[PDB]
RNA sequence: CGCGGGGUGGAGCAGCCUGGUAGCUCGUCGGGCUCAUAACCCGAAGGUCGUCGGUUCAAAUCCGGCCCCCGCAACCA
RNA sequence: CGCGGGGUGGAGCAGCCUGGUAGCUCGUCGGGCUCAUAACCCGAAGGUCGUCGGUUCAAAUCCGGCCCCCGCAACCA
RNA sequence: UCCCCCGUGCCCAUAGCGGCGUGGAACCACCCGUUCCCAUUCCGAACACGGAAGUGAAACGCGCCAGCGCCGAUGGUACUGGGCGGGCGACCGCCUGGGAGAGUAGGUCGGUGCGGGGGA
RNA sequence: GGUCGCCUCCUAAAAGGUAACGGAGGCGCCCAAAGGUCCCCUCAGGCGGGACGGAAAUCCGCCGGAGAGCGCAAGGGUAGAAGGGGGCCUGACUGCGAGGCCUGCAAGCCGAGCAGGGGCGAAAGCCGGGCCUAGUGAACCGGUGGUCCCGUGUGGAAGG
RNA sequence: GUAGAGCACUGAUAGGGCUAGGGGGCCCACCAGCCUACCAAACCCUGUCAAACUCCGAAGGGUCCCAGGUGGAGCCUGGG
């Protein structure tokens, strides 16, 4: 709905620096970016925590949505889980929300991970686009050492309409994105 | 159909007799079956409830 | 000794030989050949000797191939039972031949040296049979 | 002279005969309600004034011949066509 | 394989065609819309209101409750009446929604 | 082969019925007392449970094939 | 199904015909003692007194009975 | 009546998998937005709605190839209703009628009926 | 010793049916959601992808027609749902039943449609329990609740 | 859905190709490189087997319609 730094970033930008390298012969075959989908993936809240919820809400107050609670594919014996138990938080940033999260990684959150050292880059997948994952939570700026009180690392998905492996790199790249080499 | 379930006839509430015929888990939900029905003595629908059968 | 290494079913049924084979009724692999002239069930017991028969002809080199497996369940009743009472035990293992089948293949061997071979071979066999080599009929086949 | 540790078979059980398949057939009268197939599973699949029942039973719902029709991917159907 | 779309036409589609009655099939376009009349038991259509060639405009469902107007009139001259609205892979709300409650304008019968 | 019961830390026994649940005794290794050894006192160590399939979310436990311990039979008129 | 009684600490039970205390040995920790495993001995954590709804001025001892174990009884087409 | 298009039926993959192309004035789609109706175990992804700036990239459409899948003969054979003879047997042969499965030659990148909206 | 009723499959010879102390398995339950409807949706698996995190917890990607799932045995069927989720619900209706399936009898089984009265749905329509095929017991004797039909001269009662 | 026949599914299956982990030196990995006259999953090509396997599939057999068929034929109701 809105207009922001980055939004307009990927606009007057990044668009040529893409028709730079591909070329493209049409306005639409040029990457750009579709889902943003974190996964907190607990099983953390096994046959337990119903406390999985103020590790939720804090999700809320980083991502401004609610994430919807992805349950068991079935029943798992060591994992101590039966099939309809909470084991998952996952929350999809689709459209203008996507980049007012996704500057607020990059710009603040990114750099305040401790010992950050690039991006690991052959974990692109191939026939498509691109993740990564993380270690905590509190390093995103909404919150600090009482407001969050369990540790939880996070899952990150990028879906970019880079139908090829190369030309996802370079969308992620200039983007913002640093990367290990 | 068995020691946990046990049979059940419902009952009108309007008069108290008794008028239908099924069973219920008495572990799960160990309330009493109440369900709107019908009535041949009444030709109406009306609250039923399970009295022992 | 031959026997299926997983098996679907236990015990099985019998059912008769009519006619000729269903396949393999033409060289494939070794350059001579040992065949059905007559249909049996062959027992493990069988096959087994005739191998180590040929083995032990060539000593030391040769390339055995053997073209059948002994699927089928030989159930018989234990010693001094009366009829009835279920089936019999599974007492063996055999493989049903029909006539054209081809048992027994040998590569890298003389001439005589596979047919003296695949004779003796044959002597430990229930049943009458023909030797024959790889021809343009089984290339063609 | 005779028995001896007779082994007693686990089977020898067995279920009854369902007398199911094909009751009527193509260019066949019938007329409303008959019974047109017995089975477990549309191997029949409900044509036009054919019915289905609670155990897939398929009956005629008018008058007039059965007629087969099979079509391949989709299914094999049967349907009643009326009178005359 | 297929689309959820491609399903849900199925899905509600058959459940009318085998009614017997005439099927009035729609389509929703993100310019306008428009649905005609299928006798599916042959195959042939009866009559076929519209929004290109009744060429109107002005709000799509008010112009989704216009076309069925044109439907009623234009289909019962030909004493059509048993109506069974085939929704596509739309539902019932707004849009195909009024073409219906415009098609009951007319007298037809749904 | 027919039925019956059994197979779990080294020895002997519970545990199975009602699945997720491994205990008792001895002994064993470490330490104490003792001139020293036992006794006794303080600690710990030690079993994928016959064997294999398999049911279930998952098996000492439920199920079936085979190996083995043991108990009655295999009537021979 | 109907008559008999309670379902008390973790494991047993006296509180109880006549309500007043949120009850005693075993078990368990610490302690004096023991040479010790022990008896003795001083302090202790444990009641939502099967629950639910009551009787009052609160209840665990008085009730409607839910409950579902022990007990006896009789019937079983 | 010929053609393209949209909405659809029908034969049942000769239709399909894939790669190569081309189609936007039309019509279809993506695309614009969240105000309204409606809407997500989160998200206007989808369903919805108000639109017409961009486009034919995606999808879909018409087409091209035969790598895949698919269909696939003729001939012969196995088998067999019926009629005969043959072997201790396991089984084998002849007559007459019917006659496959595989495999071979080859075919296939669809075929159409109803209405509507364009072209002449 | 084993068996005895029921269902699945095979034997069973391409209709139905068919024996044997023939070969293999299950049933004596379960579900107020696992049911009715309406809306919606789509598997197993494999490869690459990713904090904890795994051969397999959850999230992302491309390939998948059905090998998943459908309470539990097996076969048939099945995603153009019969399977997964949500909203309202209680047709797991009362009175019937044209016509048939099976069949020695008796039982078993399918059901359009009509009437009352409701459920969901905009509506067309769908609901007389569950993807079907097991989850069972004739008659006698009695119990309980109703109806108020008989009630030993007669009104009641007893009994039926 | 049988004889046949075929592995397309369910399982068996001989070889070879290719390839997990196991096995095993090279290393002596603290771990990598592993090489393979070793075992051998999926997977491939050759070659097969199956009452309870089926992409297939006969001869036939059922059943209705229509025609021949007058036969110690057929049908309904009753006695034995
Ligand atoms: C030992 N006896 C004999 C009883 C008889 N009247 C006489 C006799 O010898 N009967 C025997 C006859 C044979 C019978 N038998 C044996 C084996 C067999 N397979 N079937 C049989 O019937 O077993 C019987 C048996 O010994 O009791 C008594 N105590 N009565
Ligand atoms: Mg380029
Ligand atoms: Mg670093
Ligand atoms: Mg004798
Ligand atoms: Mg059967
Ligand atoms: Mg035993
Ligand atoms: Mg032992
Ligand atoms: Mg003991
Ligand atoms: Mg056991
Ligand atoms: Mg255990
Ligand atoms: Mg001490
Ligand atoms: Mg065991
Ligand atoms: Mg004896
Ligand atoms: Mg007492
Ligand atoms: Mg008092
Ligand atoms: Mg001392
Ligand atoms: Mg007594
Ligand atoms: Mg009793
Ligand atoms: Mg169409
Ligand atoms: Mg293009
Ligand atoms: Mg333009
Ligand atoms: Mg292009
Ligand atoms: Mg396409
Ligand atoms: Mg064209
Ligand atoms: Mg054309
Ligand atoms: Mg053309
Ligand atoms: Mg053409
Ligand atoms: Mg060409
Ligand atoms: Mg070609
Ligand atoms: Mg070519
Ligand atoms: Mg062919
Ligand atoms: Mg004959
Ligand atoms: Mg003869
Ligand atoms: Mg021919
Ligand atoms: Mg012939
Ligand atoms: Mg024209
Ligand atoms: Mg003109
Ligand atoms: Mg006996
Ligand atoms: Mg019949
Ligand atoms: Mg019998
Ligand atoms: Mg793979
Ligand atoms: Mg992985
Ligand atoms: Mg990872
Ligand atoms: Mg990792
Ligand atoms: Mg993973
Ligand atoms: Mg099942
Ligand atoms: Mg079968
Ligand atoms: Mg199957
Ligand atoms: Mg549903
Ligand atoms: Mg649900
Ligand atoms: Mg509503
Ligand atoms: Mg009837
Ligand atoms: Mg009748
Ligand atoms: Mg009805
Ligand atoms: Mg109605
Ligand atoms: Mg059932
Ligand atoms: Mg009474
Ligand atoms: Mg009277
Ligand atoms: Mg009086
Ligand atoms: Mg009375
Ligand atoms: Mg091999
Ligand atoms: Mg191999
Ligand atoms: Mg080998
Ligand atoms: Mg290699
Ligand atoms: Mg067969
Ligand atoms: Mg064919
Ligand atoms: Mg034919
Ligand atoms: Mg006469
Ligand atoms: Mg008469
Ligand atoms: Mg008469
Ligand atoms: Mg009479
Ligand atoms: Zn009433």
């Amino acid at each position: 709905p809105l207009d922001l730094a980055l939004k307009r970033k990927y606009y007057e930008e990044v668009r040529p620096e893409l028709i730079r390298r591909f070329g493209y012969q049409n306005v639409w075959e040029v990457p750009r970016l579709e889902k943003v989908v974190i996964n907190q993936g607990l099983g953390e809240a096994k046959e337990d925590a119903r406390i999985l919820e103020k590790a939720a809400q804090e999700l809320a107050l980083i991502t401004g949505q609610k994430p919807a609670v992805t349950r068991a594919k079935k029943s798992i014996s060591n994992f101590k889980l039966r099939k309809g138990m909470p084991i998952g938080l996952r929350v999809t940033l689709r459209r203008d929300r996507m980049w007012i999260f996704l500057e607020k990684l990059l710009n603040v959150a990114l750099p305040r991970i401790r010992d950050f050292r690039g991006l690991n880059p052959n974990s692109f997948d191939g026939r498509g686009n691109y993740n990564l994952g993380l270690r905590e939570q509190l390093i995103f700026p909404e919150i600090t050492y009482d407001m969050v009180d369990a540790l939880r690392g996070m899952d990150i998905a990028v879906v970019t309409t880079a139908e090829t492996d190369e030309e996802a790199r370079a969308l992620l790249e200039l983007l913002g994105f640093p990367f290990r080499k | 159909a068995s020691e946990v379930r046990i049979k059940l006839l419902l009952e009108c509430t309007e008069c108290k007799r008794r008028n239908y015929a099924t069973e219920k888990n008495k572990r799960n939900t160990p309330n009493k079956l109440e369900l709107r029905k019908y009535c041949p003595w009444c030709r109406k629908h009306t609250v039923h409830r399970e009295v022992k059968i | 000794m031959l026997m299926p290494r997983r098996m679907k079913y236990r015990k099985q049924q019998r059912g008769r030989l009519k006619g000729a084979t269903k396949g393999g009724d033409y060289v494939a692999f070794g350059d001579f050949g040992l065949v059905a002239l007559e249909p049996a069930w062959i027992t493990a017991q069988q096959i087994e000797a005739a191998r180590v028969a040929m083995v032990r002809h060539f000593r030391r080199g040769g390339k055995i191939f053997i073209r059948i497996f002994p699927d089928k369940p030989y159930t018989k009743k234990p010693l001094e039972v009366r009829m009835g009472k279920g089936k019999g035990n599974v007492e063996g293992y055999v493989a049903v031949v029909k006539p054209g089948r081809v048992m027994f293949e040998v590569a890298g061997v003389t001439e005589e040296q596979a047919m003296e071979a695949l004779r003796i071979a044959g002597h430990k066999l229930p049943i009458k049979t023909k030797i024959v080599r790889r021809d343009a009929y089984d290339e063609a086949q | 002279a005779h028995k001896k540790g007779l082994g007693s078979t686990r089977n020898g059980r067995d279920s009854q005969a369902k007398r199911l398949g094909v009751k009527r057939y193509e260019g066949q009268v019938v007329r409303a309600g008959n019974i047109l197939v017995r089975q477990r599973g549309t191997r029949f699949k409900p044509g036009k004034n054919v019915g289905m029942g609670r155990d897939f039973t398929l009956f005629a719902l008018v008058d007039g011949v059965v007629e087969f029709q099979d079509r391949g991917r989709l299914g094999r159907y049967v349907h009643v066509r009326p009178l005359a | 394989r297929l689309t959820a779309y491609e399903r849900r036409k199925f899905r509600v589609r058959n459940r009318i065609k085998r009614t017997g009655r005439l099927r009035l099939s729609v389509f929703r376009s993100l310019k306008h819309i428009y649905a005609q009349i299928i006798d599916d038991e042959k195959g042939v259509t009866l009559v076929s209101a519209s929004s290109l060639a009744l060429k109107l405009k002005g709000n799509k469902t008010e112009v989704a409750r216009q076309v069925g107007r044109a439907l009623a009139e234009k289909a019962l001259a030909l004493g059509i009446k048993q109506v069974a609205f085939d929704r596509g892979p739309y539902k019932y709300h707004g849009r195909v929604k009024a073409l219906a409650e415009g098609a009951r304008e007319g007298g037809l019968e749904f």
